[PDB]
RNA sequence: AGCUCAUUAAUACGCUCAGAAUCUAUUUGGCGGGGAUAGCAGCAGCAACUCUGGUGCUAAUACAUGCUGUUUCUCCAGAUGUGAAUUAUGGAGGAAAAGUUGACCUCGAGGCACGCCAUUCGACUGAGUGACCUAUCAGCUUGUACUUAGGGUCUUUACCUAGGUAGGCUAUCACGGGUAACGGGCGGUUACCGUCGGACUGCCGGAGAAGGCGCCUGAGAGA
């Protein structure tokens, strides 16, 4: 449904004389069943528009989900230190859009994998969810 | 000379044309 | 800013070409070409440290422009122009043929070679794509646009390649079973039969195999597929890229 | 005594060139004499013959050099540096005077 | 290229990737297809300069002319190629000149253009991540954080302008302050672990030309 000034459109399709365009991005995904029957577009999704996936492939769990289509990951890492033979706990706070496909609580692991900027801070895009159930704040390394 | 020069000029395009219709008809085959 | 920049220096010059730390700051930088930077080695170089006829960088550039120099068919004028890997050597004038190919260690040597087998030159595929009227083609790690190219023809394999006409004779398939020289990274220089083809999902791995009964690995880019199964297509050096071991 | 040592034949400049290897005793060759030598050796000629640095050793008798020796008179005329044959026998002011073309049109 | 380290506490530098979001003179390989001025000649003006005015001509691989492609939009298909593109390419339509039209040197050979694709030297955009003190610096942030549409750019993005949400960072040290701080390869000291120094470092990358700021020419400059 199409809410804003502008006539939200599927691009790469005309209507002629409803159709959906859906994606294999690969690299061992597979491509969810709930995209294929849903009214949303977004140029943005990896499977429905126009965003190719490339290059590096994180994990790591969800602390956010606030914004429109858009949440925040924590990847969670080990830092060796030269000096006392032992590591620290660090993370670093990465946003990554999502595709309304998926159906993301607070508080579970997801994959991402990197693509063009779509933003100052985004540029990162979900491409598979694991759910989990039931939270964060838990120390989690993969 | 200068038209000697012109019509070889010409002439070499025209090698070049014939050659590169038998590098797709010499192919075609396996193609 | 940086921009494209003239004066390379010696020791930022590259390990391949056996330079002294002394005589002089500056290397002579090759001109843009065919082969990189890296992997290539100029016609200045050639001349003076390895077959050792011009022992000024004044006589060098004499021989070049008195047009005794081919490379590869044609005459060029130019000098220090980069030809590295399989690029033949005709030299007028007490002439002698050369092909140019790497030692045991990654190091440039420089081979006398019959005439008959000095015409051809080997050529790998690096990219494939279409282009004007459903065409495919190819370029090769000179940079040679073979257009109007067979079927059969994927990306790393082998062309043999004619020089007085434009073709492509041969194609040495990819596969397991095929003998290849490594021309990059620590196994740069080596022979290996390849046993072993490992994809890599994305950016692919190859384990090879010397006569003596060594192992070693390498990226894909690297290998070079010099001829089918054992017996390659090319007169190679002493030890035959086996690398000596005590 | 003249060795003739690591020794290659250049078609290109034409020349047959090679390092001398000369070893003396009780310290005493003559550059002149040196071609005398070499010339008969090589059937060559002194004029076509050159003979370039070379070097006695610490304190012994030796000394050994670079030289290089060619059909004809052709090569010398056209390969060689200038600073040979003004030797063997054959300023700032464009800075300063140069510039003035710029300085006057 | 050369010089210097005043800015800069990570945006720079290093080290991994990435271009499916880009530009590229020169080389190299493919594919292609007549009139008007400069010196020279002459008349003048300034205390002065590597400033010039004005008239009298003539040059061309300079400039303009001239015997299917390029750019962009719409639609139908979407490869023998890739981890993956409704991508490459093909066909059917319209437009536009921003245009490929050897109008060319030296004695049968050498050389020089023009255009497009690649290539080469690179450039430029983005990501991950590493490290100097300070709590008598605990809260900071309004284009600030996401989204949809546009402008602009070589491209991607609050880079900038709109409409719609109210978000982002922080005790795993945010934000602020200090540096007698250019970063790195490394150098001095040592039994090991470390520790101090790094303008230079016989190299690499960045920044600056008395202090800001702006711009033309060009493949490339805020020279």
């Amino acid at each position: 449904v199409q809410t804003e000034r502008a006539f939200q459109k599927q691009p790469q399709l005309f209507l002629a004389s409803k159709q959906r365009y859906v994606k294999s991005i690969g690299l061992k995904i597979e491509t969810p069943k709930t995209a294929e029957e849903r009214e949303y577009i977004d140029a943005k999704c990896p499977f429905t528009g126009t965003v190719s996936i490339r290059g590096r492939v994180l994990r790591g769990v969800v602390v956010s989900t606030k914004m429109r289509r858009t949440i925040i990951i924590r990847r969670d890492y080990l830092q060796w230190i030269r000096k006392y033979k032992r590591f620290e706990k660090r993370h670093t706070k990465i946003p990554a859009h999502i595709s309304p496909a998926f159906l993301v609580k607070e508080g579970d692991l997801v994959t991402v994998a990197e693509c063009r900027p779509l933003s100052k801070t985004v540029h990162f895009n979900v491409i598979h969810v694991k759910p989990a159930a039931v939270d964060k704040r838990q120390f989690r390394v993969f | 000379r200068r038209v000697a020069r012109k019509n070889r000029m010409l002439k070499e395009r025209k090698e070049k044309r014939e050659a590169t219709k038998k590098k797709a008809e010499q192919y075609q085959a396996l193609l | 800013p940086r921009c494209q920049r003239f004066h390379l220096k010696r020791l930022t010059a590259p390990h391949h070409w056996l330079l002294a730390k002394s005589a002089g700051k500056f290397a002579s930088h090759p001109s843009t070409g065919p082969h990189k930077l890296r992997e290539c080695l100029p016609i200045n170089i050639f001349l003076r440290d390895r077959l050792k006829y011009a022992l000024t960088a004044k006589e060098a550039v004499a021989i070049v422009k008195r047009r005794l120099v081919k490379v590869d068919g044609k005459v060029r004028t130019n000098y220090r122009y980069p030809t590295g890997l399989m690029d033949v050597i005709g030299l007028g004038k007490s002439n002698e043929l050369f092909r140019i190919i790497y030692d045991c260690k990654g190091r440039f040597c420089v081979h006398h070679i019959e005439a008959k087998e000095a015409s051809f030159k080997l050529l790998r595929v690096n990219q494939f794509k279409i282009g004007a009227k459903g065409i495919p083609h190819v370029v090769t790690h000179d940079g040679r646009t073979i257009s109007y190219v067979d079927p059969s023809v994927r990306v790393h394999d082998a062309l043999k390649f004619n020089i007085k006409t434009g073709e492509v004779e041969s194609v040495i398939k990819f596969k397991v079973g095929d003998v290849a020289m490594v021309t990059a990274g620590g196994n740069v220089g080596r022979v290996g039969t390849i046993q072993k083809i490992e994809k890599q999902m994305a950016s692919d791995i190859v384990h090879l195999k010397d006569t003596s009964g060594a192992v070693f690995a390498t990226r894909i880019m690297n290998v070079f597929v010099i001829g089918e199964n054992e017996h390659p297509l090319i007169s190679l050096p002493a030890r035959e890229g086996v690398r000596p071991s005590i | 005594s003249v060795h003739i040592r690591k020794y290659i034949v250049n078609k290109l400049l034409d020349r047959k060139q090679f390092v001398i290897d000369m070893q003396h005793l009780g310290a005493k060759p003559t550059r002149d004499e040196i071609k005398d030598e070499v010339a008969s050796r090589l059937k060559a000629n002194k004029d076509l013959v050159v003979i370039f640095g070379l070097e006695t050793k610490f304190g012994g008798g030796h000394t050994t050099g670079f030289g290089f020796v060619y059909d004809s008179l052709d090569a010398l005329k056209k390969t060689e540096p200038k600073h040979r044959l003004i030797k063997a026998g054959l300023r700032r002011m464009r800075k300063n005077a140069r510039r003035q073309k710029v300085k006057v049109w």
